């Protein structure tokens, strides 16, 4: 009975990453923030002191 | 995980700050150790074990 929605994931087709530099920056920022949410967190470590 | 033992090596050699020294020159301390016979009499023993 199992049934999906396609994702649908055709790639760029609109190159901006040459001309609209303007909001890759924004998109980067974005994807960047993203990541740092992921990327876990580390443990055992040196005492500071 | 070996940061145990050198750890009490030292402490039993007054004098030394043992949480007052890196985890870094401790290891390197291993490195070295590694590379040691060990005396008949210890040795000895574990062959026996």
């Amino acid at each position: 009975t199992a049934r999906y929605i396609r994702p649908n994931l055709l790639q760029d087709r609109l190159n901006l990453h040459d001309n609209f530099e303007s909001l890759w920056d924004t998109i980067t920022t974005s994807n960047y923030i993203l990541a740092r949410s992921v990327v876990p967190d580390l443990k055992e470590l040196v005492s500071t002191e | 995980k070996m940061k145990a033992i050198v750890e009490d090596f030292l402490k039993r050699l007054h004098i030394f700050d043992v949480a007052r020294v890196p985890d870094d020159q401790m290891y390197r301390l291993r490195d070295r150790l590694r590379l040691l016979p060990v005396e008949v009499r210890r040795l000895d023993i574990f062959n026996l074990i």
